[PDB]
């Protein structure tokens, strides 16, 4: 926290609710489908976690 | 009198290969006419296809009927007469013994003396005797001696490792000490699975398309190191690890790991699992039990 | 998930317009199995309880 980095926007309330499968699919960056996490060279498996 | 595990002593054998494949080119060229350099040898050798578990061959059907005589005396000597003089030109550049070899193979006579039998250099002849004694001792069940031969051999700076099956069956039958056949094999695969011609038939190979013998044999033989058990999720963990998709045999290895782990709803998931991999093993060139037998074991399980 | 996507693949390769009834019982057996264990894994996370 830095007195020379002021913030203009302010959160005033929070609403609780439920994520729909439509929202999720739209916002998602990648659909994950592979149980395997790494390969033999320690790189991320594509479509993995 | 046995194969030597060394690159063959050179010059004359290579220039003879020249004369041979060059004359071969001239004769077969004029032959296709009448039916109408390391690199010359290279194109020449190039344009040509390069109750028990029998990896069966390709038998006789769908092959084309016949031919009736192409080659009388007069017609052959027609094809032969000219390319032999073209050969008369560079024969004048090669050595007299080489020229004699060209004359005799071109008459059709086959040379008395092997490449080994005429070979000549101290170190290589000694390596020849070394490797020989290796192969002999391994044949003689003399795993101790043979092991000494192998270690002394691999020491030498000239030997890349064809010799690995020698050490696989060697340490295998040795049982004596040293980090064993499996360790060697998985070492072979770990060092020679990454970018990190004369000598090469299939039993030693490169990892673009199938490296065969050693890989499949450590695979099966490791599943038999589970026959020691009843390790599995290890073996199929590193059969899970590699992508070299044209296998299916590792699909049957996989489904066999699930049948062995299936020997409560967990066991159910293992049985549904093997049920899956048997069909994704119908993916490729089939390994088949009647497989209703596989399923019948799976119903003995469904009990 | 992958495993159910396979059950669903073999399930469609019925007609069974021909096709002898009982496999109906076994397909259901496999489906119940899948639903139960995914539902368990979700429960365990929200929930190991
Ligand atoms: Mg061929």
């Amino acid at each position: 926290m830095d007195i020379s980095k002021p913030v203009g926007s302010e959160i005033t309330s929070v609403d609780f609710g439920i994520l729909t499968a439509k929202e999720i699919r739209n916002l998602s960056a990648k659909q994950i489908t592979n149980p395997t996490v790494l390969d033999n060279l320690g790189h991320p498996v594509s479509g993995g976690l | 009198m046995f194969e030597v595990p060394i690159t063959l002593t050179n010059r004359k054998f290579a220039q003879r290969r020249k004369l041979k494949y060059q004359y071969i080119n001239y004769i077969s060229r004029r032959f296709d006419r009448i039916s109408k350099q390391q690199k010359k040898r290279r194109r020449e050798r190039h344009w040509r296809s390069v109750s028990f578990e029998i990896w069966r061959t390709v038998s006789s059907q769908n092959k084309q009927p016949i031919n009736k005589q192409k080659m009388t005396y007069h017609n052959f000597k027609k094809i032969e007469k000219i390319p032999l003089r073209k050969m008369e030109i560079p024969l004048l550049h090669c050595t007299k013994e080489n020229k004699l070899y060209f004359q005799s193979i071109s008459r059709g006579l086959e040379p008395l003396k092997t490449s080994t039998s005429e070979v000549r250099n101290y170190r290589t002849r000694h390596i020849v005797t070394l490797t020989d004694l290796l192969h002999l001792n391994v044949s003689r069940h003399n795993w101790s001696l043979a092991y000494k031969i192998f270690a002394t051999l691999i020491r030498i700076p000239g030997v890349q490792i064809k010799s690995l099956w020698g050490i696989g069956v060697e340490i295998l039958d040795n049982l004596s000490n040293s980090s064993s056949g499996l360790d060697f094999l998985q070492w072979m695969c770990q060092i020679y699975s990454s970018k990190s011609r004369s000598i090469v038939p299939p039993f030693q190979t490169g990892s673009r398309t199938h490296t065969a013998k050693f890989a499949i044999t450590y695979l099966w033989s490791s599943l038999i190191n589970c026959q020691k058990s009843m390790l599995i999720d290890k073996i199929s963990e590193w059969v899970l690890t590699p992508p070299f998709m044209e296998d299916a045999e590792v699909w049957f290895i996989y489904a066999s790991c699930h049948l062995l782990k299936a020997d409560i709803n967990q066991v159910i998931k293992h049985i549904h699992y093997v049920r899956t991999f048997l069909k994704i093993c119908l993916d490729k060139g089939g390994f088949a039990v009647p497989s209703r037998l596989i399923e019948n074991q799976l119903k003995s399980f469904e009990s | 998930s992958l495993l159910i996507r396979d059950l669903n693949d073999d399930l469609s390769k019925l007609q069974k317009d021909k096709v002898s009834l009982e496999d109906r019982r076994v397909i259901f057996s496999r489906l119940m199995n899948a639903f139960v264990t995914i539902q368990n894994d979700v429960n365990a996370f929200i929930d190991s309880t």
